[PDB]
C-alpha cells in the first residue's frame, strides 16, 4: 500500500510526504500507534490527513500507511444485541481489553470472529447470481439472517459450502471467476445502498399511540421530527415507540449526548421486553452511543453508520425504525469539523452545506423493492433540540423543510399530567391525505370524516378559551359549556394514554375508531337534547360518560362487544333522560 | 384511455432504439476488420499524422505493434520516438513534451465521439 | 542533555527554532537566555524546517544570538500521591505553601482518557452541602455536574468556600451499608486576584478543611497556559484519588469564564480563525473534555462530583459560555441580585434553579421519605406568593382573598428563614424540619402536592429557626 | 410585544452580518499575508 | 474527432482540482474526469491560466488520486441535444434518460446558458390566461409570457396550487376576439432537491390529468449531487425556448424549489472564495438568478411563448 | 373498456414490427454512411 | 466643460401632484427615489418620461427587465409630445443594458447616458435623465473589485463607491454653455436597497 512519513504536525492535522497515489477520503494510520485519520486534501507528493484522536507525543518522521478504502462498516451476523460507538467499535470488547477507559489506538473487530454460526445453503453450483440475492440463512436471536451477495458482485456459483457450523470469516460461496463470498461484506457509509425502486408511502407506520396514529400519522418509510424539552417524556415516548412499533428491528443512535443520559439509555434497555415474544427487547435492537467527550469524527459519522445498518436490515426484507437522539448535537459536531477546515461559515456559524447533508441523510428512508425482489422500509424519527426552544434556529428550519411530520412535545402538558405531552396545535402531518384510502379500505369507510370531526371539536374548544379565562366555565351558556365539556372528554379519554398500563400502552386503529364513534354519537345526541330542552349539568351525570371513560383499559378482543354496549347505552340514555 | 397511445409510443421508441443499436453494431464490427485486411497502412498513417498535427510538441508516438513496419519509417519522418502497446490496437497516441498531455486517435474513439451526429443523420436515411 | 540553539524568529508569544525534529508535538521545553534566567514554553507545531514554541511568560530579554531551548517533558505529566491532601499548588504542580515537594507514586498524563459508557452506572446517593436551598430543593447527587450561575458583584467565592467547608456524605441515612468512605475536596481557582487568594487561604486554614482538600491556585498575572492547564491537573488528581483509593471527591472549579477567555487568547495566539462571537469553534468540545470527567463507575466505590462556577458576562444566559455549560451539565444554581441587595445570604434563587438528577438521589432508603413532595410544595407556594407580592402593590392588601395573606406571609417567612441561613451549617433533617414549619403556616388542605399521611406525620409546627431545630 | 420582537430580530441580524463581514476580511488579509510569506518567499 | 488526455493534476481539495499543463482548455469547457477504477464523473473549467486550470467537479471527489486520474475535454461550451421527441420523456436533470428508454436522437445542439433576447425583438404580452382561481384571475391576472413566482413556506401547499394551475390553465380566445382554437400548454417541469413524497404526488397528479404526453421532466432528487442542481433550470429553459420559438408551442415552465438552487449556489460560492452578499450568499446572485428568470417572454413575428411559474419557500416566512 | 386496450396493444405490437420492417430495407447503406465518416 | 454654473430657480414639472407640490425639484436639481421591490420606482420614472416639460429625455435602463424597455419602444411612438405635439419617441434616447446582459456594461451605460445628456445640454436644451437603478451599477463595481482581489469596505462594496456616485451626480445642474446659451440637466436616480 501507499506508505509515507510525517513532515508536519499541527493539532489534529498532520501533513505527510511521499504519499503519491493516495486517494481522497481514504482511511490512514498515522504513527506507530496506528491512529486512524482521513485524507482531506492532496497536492504534489503531499497528503493532508485529519487524525481522529489526540496527537500528543507524535514526532516528525513516523510512518503513515493508507488502507486504500474510505470509512465503511461491516455488515453480517452479530450486529444485533450489541452496543457500538460512532464508527462501529464494540464497547464491551473495549472494556474487556482496556478496563474502564478508552485508550488511543485500540483495534477490535465489529463482528465477533470466533463464534460459530449455523449455515444453511440456498444456492447450488452453476447457478447465476446477481447482487442482492440470498445465498443462505443463519438463525440469530429468532431472526432468519439472510446472507446477501454484495450489491456489485455478479457471476456464477462454482462451489457452495454444505450446511454446518462455521465462523464469519470462512468463505462460504465461491464464484467461477475466483471471487469468494463470506457471511459479511463491507460498504461505505456515505454511499446509499442500491434498490430496484422506491414505492410511494401508502401504509401507516403504526406507533401504538392514539394521538400519533390518528391526528399526526407517519407513513411507512416516512420521516418525522420531535423537540426534546426536558421533563416532557421524550425518552418514554421513544422507548414506547421502540417497544410497540410495527418495525421488526430498531436502531437507536446516540450522537453526542450527556454521559448520564447515555448511561440511562444503556441501563434501561436491557430490562425491556418486547410484547411479540416476551424475551429481551435488546434482541431486536442495535445501539450506537456517543458521549460529549468522544472524538468529533465519530459523532459526525454516527448517524451515517446507523442509517447504513438500517439500510442493510431493510435489504434483508425487514421493516426498520431508526431513531436519532439529537440531530442538533450532530450539527454541532459538523460545525466544529467545518471550522477546523477553515471554511467560510454561512449562517449562525454553520457550514453552507448543512441542509444538503440533512436532506441526504433523511432521503435514505422509504419503502422500496429490494434487489432481491422482497419489500422493506426504513422509517426515521429525528429529535431536534434548539437552543432555547426557538424553532427559528437554522437546523430546525432545515429539518422542517424536508420531513413529512412534526410532533411538537410540550413541557406544559407534562406539567399538567397530560401524557403523552404532544400539542395538537403546531403539530402537523403531511401523510394524512395519502393514507386516507388505506384507512377507508382497512379500518372503516368513515374514518377520515370522523377524525375531522374530532379535530373540529378540538378547534372549537380552543376557539373560546379567552372568554373562559375571563369569566370561568360555570358562567357560560349551555352550548358553549357542552362544547368545552366534550373537548375535556376528548382530551382525557382519547388523547391521553398510559405507557405503564398492561392494555392501554397499545391501541389499535379499530379501538380508536370506536372511541371516536362513541364520542361523536354522545355529542350529537347531547346537541339534540339541548334542542329539545335540557340543562347541561343534568347531562353531566349520565353513566354513559363513565362508560366512555372506562372504554380505555379494555382488552382489544373485548372491545367490539364493549363498543356495541356503549353505543346502545348512548342511544337509550338520551331518551330516558332529558 | 391514453394508456394505449403511450404503449404504442414506447413500443415504437424501443423499436427505433433497437434498430439504431444494431446499425452501430454493424458499423463497429465492419470497422474492426481493417487491421486484418490490407487496409491499415494508410488509415493508421493518417491517424498518426492527425495525432502529431494536434500536439505540436510531441515527444513519442505510441501505436499498434503491428504497424511497426510502417511506424519505423513514419516516426523518423517527423523525428519523434516510437513505442508499442498491444492494448492500444486500432489506434495511435502521441505523448507531450513532458508526457503530461496525450492525444489518442483510435477508430473506436472516433466512432463513439461522432455517434451522436451520426445517429441524427441516419434517421434521415432509414425513415 | 541535548540543547537546541539557532532561534530564527521571535515575535509576541512565539519563537521559531530550527533543526528541532526531535521535539514531540505538545512537549514542554525550557528557554534560557544570556543572563541565566529560565523560561517555560510549549511546542505547538513541529515541522522539518522549524518548530514553533509558545512562551509561557514575557519574552523581554530574549535574543537570537544566545538563546537556547532544551526539552523537559515529551507530554505534560503530573506526579500524584495520597499525600497531596493538605497542600497548595500554583496550577502546574509547583508547591506554593513552602513545604517540601511530594514524592510521587506515579506520573499521569493530565489530558485524561474518556470513560467507557458501558462502564458507567447511574448516580444513586446525594451529598449534604449544608445549604437548605440546595439540599432540599436542588439536591446534589454523587456523580452529577451541577454548575452555579452568578453575576459580577455577587458573592460566589463565599458560597464556594462554604460548600467546600461543609460538604459531607451521609452513610447513616442509607440504612444498610452504614459505613463511610473517605471524602476529599479538590479546589481549582483560575484567574483569581490577590484578595481572593488571601480570602481562600484564610478560609481553608481557619477551619481545618485544608487537611481534607487539595488546592490548585492560578492568579490573574500568571501565564495563560497555566490557566488552561489548572483544571486538567485538578481533575487528574480527582480521578486518581477516586478511582484508586475509593475516595468520594468533590471538585469545585471557579470562574470558568476566565478559562474561556484564556482559551480565546490562546486560540488567537495560534492564528486560528475565531468562531461565533469570537470564541474558538471547538469550545464545546474543549468544555466537554473537562466536564465529562465526573461520574460513578461500575465495580468501584469512589465517585467524582463537579460544581463549576461561572459569572455570566452581561447577566445574559444566551452568551455562548452559559449556553454550552447548560448543554453539557445537568442543571444549574442561579444567584439573584435582588436577594443579595436585600441582605439575604446565600442569595440563591429557587425559582430559576433546577437539578436534573434530583429524583434519582432522594426518597426512601436514600434520604427522608417525603423529600420530593415537600420540595414540590415549597416551590409551588413560593411561586404563588411572589406574584401576590406584586399584585398587592396595585390592589392593596385589604382587597386580597384570605388565603392570599397566608401566601404573602409564607413568602416573607420563607425568604427570612429558609434562604437566609447565613454562615450556619444545617443537616438535611433540620432543613426539612424548617420546611415543614414554614408549610404549617399554610392551611391544611392547600397542600395539594403532598399525601395525607405525610401531612399527618409532620404538620403543625412553629418556626424552628429561632429554636435552632433541636 | 411584536414591535419589540421585530426590533430584536433586526438588531441580531445586523450584528451577525457585521461579525461575518469582519471574519471574511480577516481571512482575506491573512490569506494574502500567508501567500506573500510562503508562495513568493 | 480525437480526444486529448491531461494527466498533470496538481492539487485536489473539496470540489476543485487543478490541472497543470492544460493551456488548451477553453474557459467554461466541460471535461470528463476518469479515475483508476474507470468511473467517469463530469466537471467544468471555471478559471484557466498559463500556470494551471481550475476545474469544478459536479460530484464528490472521493477516490481521486494524483497518480492515475486523467482529464479529457468534451466540448468547449456546454450543450444539450434537443428534439420534439423529448415530449413524454423523463430525465435526471443532467440530460440523461431515466425512464429506461433509449437516448433521443438530437435534432440540434444548443448552449445551455442561452443568449439574451434583443429588447427590440420582443413584443408586449397581451393574452389573458384563465387559471380558474378567482384570486389570481380577477386580482393578480396572469398573461402569457409572464414570470410569476409563488411565495410559500414549510407547510404551505404550494405544490398543490401549482398542479391545479397546470391542470386548469386556458386561454379563452372568444373574449379576446382571436377566435382561433389553440392547443393546450406543454409543461416543462424541473425539480431541484425534491423529496420522494412530493415527486410521487406530482407524478400521480400528472398521470391522473393525462398531461405526460405533453410534458418533459428534469428530476434532480434530494440525494443527488448538489453541484448538478445548477444546470437543471438552464437545461429546462433551453428545451422550453427551443420548443416555443422553433415549433410554435405555448410552454408553461414550473421550477420546483429555487431555495435549493440558491443553497447550492451559496455552497459553490463559499468554496470558490468570493465576496459574500447580505447573508453569506454570493454577491453575484442577482445576475445568476436573472440569467434564468429572463428567458421567458414572447417574440415578435413568432407564435410561441414561454411562461414561468417558479416556486420558492421563504425561510421562516 | 378493456377491448380498446387490447386493440391498442395489437396496434403497438403491429408497429413494433412495421418500424423494423421499414428500417431493414436500408440498414447497410447507413452502415456505409457512418463508416465513411468515422474513418479518416 | 461649461462657462458658468447657475443657481436653479424654475421647477421641473413632473406631472404628479405630490411631487410637484410637497417635494419640488428644480431644473438643475437632483432627486433620488429609493424603495423596495414593487413600490413604483419604474412607473414613476416612466410617468416623468411621458409627462414633463423637459425638451429631451434620456432613459438609462441599467440592469433591469427587458419588458420594461420593450414597452417603451412599443407604446411611446403612439403618444404625443406635450410641448411640440409630435411623437413622444422623437425626443427620447434609450440606453438599455438588461439584467442578463454582460455585467461590466452596467457601469458604461451610466456614463454613456450622462455624456449624451451633457451634449444635449451644451446644445442649449433642457434635459431630464432617468437612471433606472444605481444599485446594479454598485453590484457591477462590487463584482469587478472581487475579481481584482481588493478589500471590501461595507457589504462587499469597494471603498470608492461614494466618490463614483458623487462624480456621477455632480454632472447635473443649470449652466451657461460655451456658446453663450443656457441649458440644464436634471438627474433622477432610483435605488433598490
Ligand atoms: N405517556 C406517559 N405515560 C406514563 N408516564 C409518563 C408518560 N410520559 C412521561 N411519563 C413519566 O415521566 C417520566 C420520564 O419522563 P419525564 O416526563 O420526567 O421527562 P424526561 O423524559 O425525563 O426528560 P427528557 O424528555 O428531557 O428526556 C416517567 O417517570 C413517567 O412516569
Ligand atoms: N402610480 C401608479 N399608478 C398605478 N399603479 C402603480 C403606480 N405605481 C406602481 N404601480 C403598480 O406597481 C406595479 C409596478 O411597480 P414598479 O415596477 O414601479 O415597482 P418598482 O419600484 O419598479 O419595483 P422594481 O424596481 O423591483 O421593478 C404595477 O402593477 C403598477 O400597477
Ligand atoms: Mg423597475
Amino acid at each position: 500500500m501507499i506508505q509515507g512519513v510525517i513532515q508536519k504536525i499541527a493539532g489534529p492535522a498532520v501533513i505527510a510526504k511521499g504519499m503519491l497515489g493516495a486517494r481522497m477520503y481514504d482511511i490512514c494510520k498515522v504513527g506507530e500507534e496506528g491512529l486512524v485519520g482521513e485524507i482531506i486534501r492532496l497536492d504534489g507528493d503531499t497528503a493532508f490527513v485529519q487524525v481522529y484522536e489526540d496527537t500528543s507525543g507524535l514526532k516528525v518522521g513516523e510512518p503513515v500507511v493508507s488502507t486504500g478504502l474510505p470509512l465503511a462498516v461491516e455488515l453480517g451476523p452479530g450486529m444485533l444485541n450489541g452496543i457500538y460507538d460512532g464508527i462501529q467499535r464494540p464497547l464491551e470488547r473495549i472494556r474487556e481489553k482496556t478496563g474502564i477507559y478508552i485508550t488511543r489506538g485500540v483495534v477490535v473487530h465489529a463482528l465477533d470472529r470466533e463464534k460459530k454460526w449455523a449455515w444453511t445453503p440456498m444456492v447450488k453450483p452453476g447457478d447465476e447470481v446477481r447482487g442482492g440475492m440470498v445465498l443462505g440463512t443463519v438463525p440469530e436471536f429468532g431472526f432468519t439472517h439472510k446472507i446477501l451477495v454484495p450489491p456489485d458482485v455478479r457471476g456464477r456459483v462454482k462451489e457452495v459450502k454444505p450446511a454446518g457450523e462455521y465462523t464469519v470469516e470462512e468463505p462460504v460461496v465461491v464464484l467461477e471467476d475466483g471471487t469468494e463470498l463470506k457471511m459479511y461484506h463491507t460498504w461505505p457509509v456515505r454511499r446509499a445502498r442500491p434498490v430496484q425502486r422506491k414505492l410511494d408511502p401508502n401504509t401507516p407506520f403504526l406507533t401504538g399511540m392514539r394521538i400519533l396514529d390518528v391526528l399526526f400519522p407517519v407513513a411507512m418509510g416516512g420521516t418525522a421530527a420531535i423537540p426534546g424539552p426536558f421533563g416532557a417524556g421524550k425518552s418514554v415516548t421513544q422507548q414506547s415507540l421502540a417497544k410497540w412499533s410495527n418495525a421488526d428491528v430498531v436502531v437507536y443512535v446516540g450522537c453526542g449526548e450527556r454521559g448520564n443520559e447515555m448511561t440511562d439509555v444503556l441501563v434501561e434497555f436491557p430490562e425491556l421486553t418486547d410484547p411479540k415474544t416476551g424475551g429481551p427487547l435488546m434482541h431486536r435492537t442495535v445501539l450506537i452511543a456517543n458521549t460529549s467527550n468522544m472524538p468529533v469524527a465519530a459523532r459526525e459519522a454516527s448517524i451515517y453508520v446507523g442509517v447504513t445498518i438500517a439500510e442493510y436490515f431493510r435489504d434483508q426484507g425487514f421493516s426498520v425504525a431508526l431513531m436519532a437522539d439529537s440531530t442538533s448535537r450532530w450539527a454541532e459536531a459538523l460545525r466544529e469539523i467545518s471550522s477546523r477546515l477553515e471554511e467560510m461559515p454561512a449562517e449562525e456559524g454553520y457550514p453552507p452545506y448543512l441542509a444538503a447533508r440533512l436532506a441526504a441523510f433523511y432521503e435514505r428512508a422509504g419503502k422500496v423493492i429490494t434487489l432481491g425482489g422482497e419489500e422493506g422500509a426504513v422509517t426515521i424519527v429525528g429529535a431536534v433540540s434548539p437552543p432555547g426552544g426557538d424553532m427559528s434556529e437554522p437546523v430546525t428550519q432545515s429539518t422542517l423543510r424536508i420531513v413529512g411530520a412534526f410532533w411538537r412535545l410540550d413541557a406544559s402538558l407534562a406539567f399538567r399530567r397530560h401524557f403523552p405531552a404532544i400539542n395538537w396545535n403546531g403539530s402537523y402531518s403531511l401523510f394524512t391525505s395519502a393514507l386516507d384510502p388505506w384507512y377507508r379500505e382497512n379500518v372503516a369507510e368513515d374514518y377520515p370524516e370522523l377524525r375531522d370531526a374530532i379535530s373540529e371539536l378540538l378547534q372549537r374548544e380552543a376557539g373560546l378559551q379567552e372568554i373562559v379565562q375571563l369569566v370561568g366555565p360555570d358562567a357560560l351558556q349551555d352550548a358553549e359549556r357542552l362544547v368545552i365539556e366534550v373537548g375535556r372528554i376528548i382530551r382525557e379519554d382519547f388523547l391521553q394514554q398510559n405507557a405503564y398500563h398492561e392494555v392501554d400502552a397499545y391501541c389499535s386503529m379499530k379501538k380508536a375508531y370506536g372511541i371516536m364513534k362513541m364520542i361523536l354519537a354522545f355529542y350529537k345526541e347531547a346537541e339534540a337534547a339541548i334542542k329539545r330542552g335540557v340543562s347541561i349539568d343534568e347531562i353531566l351525570q349520565l353513566p354513559v360518560l363513565e362508560r366512555i371513560g372506562r372504554a380505555r383499559y379494555v382488552s382489544e378482543e373485548e372491545f367490539p362487544a364493549y363498543f356495541e354496549e356503549a353505543m346502545k347505552e348512548i342511544q337509550g340514555a338520551f331518551k330516558a333522560l332529558a | 384511455e391514453s394508456a394505449g397511445e403511450l404503449l404504442v409510443a414506447t413500443a415504437r421508441t424501443q423499436a427505433r432504439g433497437e434498430v439504431l443499436e444494431e446499425v452501430r453494431r454493424r458499423v463497429r464490427e465492419a470497422l474492426e476488420a481493417l487491421p486484418q485486411k490490407p487496409e491499415w497502412p494508410e488509415v493508421v498513417r493518417k491517424l498518426a499524422l492527425e495525432a502529431l498535427e494536434a500536439l505540436p510538441g510531441a515527444k513519442a508516438l505510441v501505436a499498434n505493434p503491428e504497424d511497426l513496419p510502417h511506424l519505423e519509417a513514419l516516426a523518423r519522418e517527423r523525428g519523434v520516438e516510437l513505442q508499442a502497446e498491444p492494448a492500444l490496437r486500432l489506434g495511435v497516441r502521441a505523448v507531450g513534451a513532458e508526457g503530461k498531455t496525450q492525444v489518442e486517435n483510435s477508430l473506436l474513439a472516433r466512432l463513439d465521439r461522432a455517434w451522436d451526429a451520426l445517429s441524427s443523420k441516419v434517421a434521415q436515411a432509414l425513415w | 542533555k541535548k540543547e537546541y540553539t539557532g532561534i530564527t524568529y521571535i515575535s509576541g508569544p512565539l519563537l521559531f527554532v530550527e533543526n528541532a525534529k526531535d521535539l514531540a508535538y505538545g512537549a514542554i521545553v525550557d528557554i534560557k537566555d544570556g543572563t541565566g534566567r529560565v523560561r517555560g514554553g510549549q511546542v505547538i507545531e513541529v515541522s522539518e524546517e522549524y518548530a514553533v514554541i509558545q512562551v509561557f511568560e514575557e519574552t523581554t530579554g530574549l535574543d537570537l544570538a544566545t538563546t537556547s531551548v532544551s526539552l523537559v517533558e515529551d507530554v505534560a505529566r503530573l506526579g500524584v500521591s495520597k499525600e497531596m491532601l493538605g497542600r497548595r499548588f500554583n496550577g502546574i504542580g509547583k508547591p506554593i505553601d513552602g513545604l517540601p515537594p511530594i514524592t510521587p507514586e506515579k506520573r499521569l498524563p493530565i489530558t485524561g482518557l474518556p470513560l467507557n459508557p458501558v462502564a458507567r452506572r447511574k448516580p444513586e446517593q446525594f451529598i449534604q452541602t449544608g445549604i437548605s436551598t440546595i439540599d432540599v430543593m436542588n439536591t446534589l447527587v454523587r456523580g452529577q455536574k451541577l454548575p452555579i450561575f452568578s453575576g459580577s458583584g455577587l458573592p460566589a467565592n463565599e458560597i464556594a468556600a462554604q460548600i467546600a467547608r461543609q460538604a459531607t456524605v451521609r452513610p447513616d441515612l442509607s440504612g444498610e451499608g452504614e459505613k463511610e468512605e473517605p471524602f476529599a475536596v479538590v479546589f481549582a481557582a483560575m484567574g483569581i486576584t490577590q484578595r481572593e487568594l488571601s480570602y481562600f487561604i484564610q478560609e481553608f486554614e481557619r477551619t481545618g478543611a485544608l487537611s481534607r482538600s487539595v488546592l490548585f491556585l492560578n492568579k490573574a498575572d500568571d501565564p495563560t497556559i497555566e490557566r488552561i492547564l489548572t483544571p486538567r491537573m485538578a481533575l487528574t488528581v480527582a480521578e486518581y484519588l477516586a478511582f484508586e483509593h475509593d475516595y468520594h471527591v468533590l471538585v469545585i472549579l471557579t470562574d470558568m469564564t476566565n478559562y474561556c477567555e484564556a482559551l480565546r487568547e490562546i486560540g488567537a495566539a495560534r492564528e486560528e480563525i475565531p468562531g461565533r462571537r469570537g470564541y474558538p469553534g471547538y469550545m464545546y468540545t474543549d468544555l466537554a473534555t473537562i466536564y465529562e470527567r465526573a461520574g460513578v463507575v461500575e465495580g468501584k466505590k469512589g465517585s467524582v462530583t463537579q460544581i463549576p462556577i461561572l459569572s455570566m458576562p452581561d447577566d445574559d444566559r444566551t452568551h455562548p459560555i452559559p449556553d454550552l455549560t447548560g448543554y453539557i451539565t445537568e442543571g444549574q444554581i442561579q444567584l439573584s441580585r435582588e436577594l443579595h441587595r436585600k441582605g439575604i445570604y446565600p442569595p440563591i434563587d429557587p425559582l430559576p434553579s433546577l437539578s436534573r438528577l434530583m429524583n434519582n438521589g432522594v426518597g426512601k432508603g436514600k434520604t427522608r421519605e417525603d423529600h420530593k413532595q415537600v420540595s414540590d410544595q415549597l416551590y409551588s407556594a413560593y411561586a404563588n406568593g411572589v406574584d401576590i407580592r406584586k399584585l398587592v402593590a396595585i390592589i392593596g392588601e385589604d382587597a386580597l382573598t384570605e388565603n392570599d395573606r397566608r401566601y404573602l406571609q409564607f413568602a416573607d417567612a420563607f425568604e427570612r428563614f429558609f434562604i437566609n441561613q447565613g454562615q450556619q451549617n444545617r443537616s438535611i433533617e433540620e432543613s426539612l424540619q424548617i420546611a415543614w414549619a414554614l408549610l404549617s403556616m399554610l392551611p391544611q388542605g392547600e397542600l395539594k402536592r403532598i399525601s395525607k399521611d405525610h401531612i399527618g406525620k409532620y404538620y403543625g409546627q412553629k418556626l424552628e429557626e429561632i429554636w435552632g431545630a433541636p | 410585544i411584536p414591535g419589540i420582537r421585530a426590533q430584536i430580530r433586526f438588531i441580531q441580524q445586523v450584528l451577525e452580518q457585521r461579525e461575518r463581514e469582519d471574519t471574511f476580511r480577516l481571512k482575506r488579509i491573512k490569506g494574502k499575508i500567508e501567500a506573500r510569506e510562503a508562495e513568493e518567499e | 474527432l480525437l480526444k486529448k488526455e491531461y494527466t498533470g493534476i496538481t492539487y485536489i481539495s473539496g470540489p476543485l482540482l487543478f490541472v497543470e499543463n492544460a493551456k488548451d482548455l477553453a474557459y467554461g469547457a466541460i471535461v470528463d474526469i476518469k479515475d483508476g477504477t474507470g468511473r467517469v464523473r463530469g466537471g467544468q473549467v471555471i478559471e484557466v491560466s498559463e500556470e494551471y486550470a481550475v476545474i469544478q467537479v459536479f460530484e464528490e471527489t472521493t477516490g481521486l488520486d494524483l497518480a492515475t486520474t486523467s482529464v479529457s475535454l468534451v466540448e468547449d461550451v456546454a450543450r444539450l441535444g434537443v428534439s420534439k421527441e423529448m415530449l413524454g420523456r423523463r430525465f435526471n436533470g443532467i440530460g440523461k434518460p431515466i425512464d429506461g428508454l433509449p437516448p433521443i436522437t438530437p435534432e440540434k445542439r444548443l448552449p445551455i446558458t442561452g443568449l439574451p433576447l434583443n429588447p427590440v425583438a420582443r413584443r408586449k404580452p397581451e393574452q389573458f390566461i384563465q387559471t380558474g382561481i378567482s384570486t389570481i384571475d380577477v386580482m393578480n391576472t396572469l398573461v402569457r409570457g409572464q414570470k410569476l413566482p409563488i411565495f410559500s413556506g414549510s407547510g404551505l401547499p404550494a405544490n398543490e396550487i401549482a398542479a391545479q394551475i397546470a391542470r386548469q390553465a386556458t386561454v379563452r380566445p372568444d373574449l379576446s376576439g382571436e377566435g382561433e382554437k389553440e392547443e393546450p400548454f406543454a409543461v416543462v417541469f424541473a425539480a431541484m432537491g425534491i423529496t420522494q413524497r412530493e415527486l410521487s404526488y406530482f407524478i400521480q397528479e400528472f398521470e391522473r390529468t393525462g398531461a405526460l404526453s405533453r410534458s418533459v421532466l428534469f428530476l434532480n432528487k434530494a440525494d443527488d449531487p448538489t453541484i448538478e442542481r445548477i444546470l437543471t433550470p438552464r437545461m429546462a429553459l433551453t428545451v422550453a425556448e427551443y420548443l416555443a420559438f422553433e415549433h410554435d408551442y405555448h410552454v408553461l415552465v414550473i421550477l420546483t424549489d429555487m431555495t435549493n438552487y440558491c443553497e447550492a449556489l451559496r455552497e459553490i460560492g463559499a468554496a470558490r472564495e468570493e465576496i459574500p452578499g447580505r447573508r453569506g450568499y454570493p454577491g453575484y446572485m442577482y445576475t445568476d438568478l436573472a440569467t434564468i428568470y429572463e428567458r421567458a417572454g414572447v417574440v415578435e413575428g413568432k407564435k410561441g411563448s414561454v411562461t414561468q411559474i417558479p416556486i420558492l419557500s421563504m425561510p421562516d416566512d | 373498456t378493456e377491448a380498446l386496450l387490447a386493440r391498442y396493444r395489437e396496434r403497438a405490437e403491429a408497429e413494433a414490427k412495421a418500424v423494423r420492417e421499414k428500417a431493414m430495407a436500408r440498414l447497410d447503406e447507413a452502415v456505409a454512411l457512418v463508416l465513411k465518416e468515422v474513418l479518416p
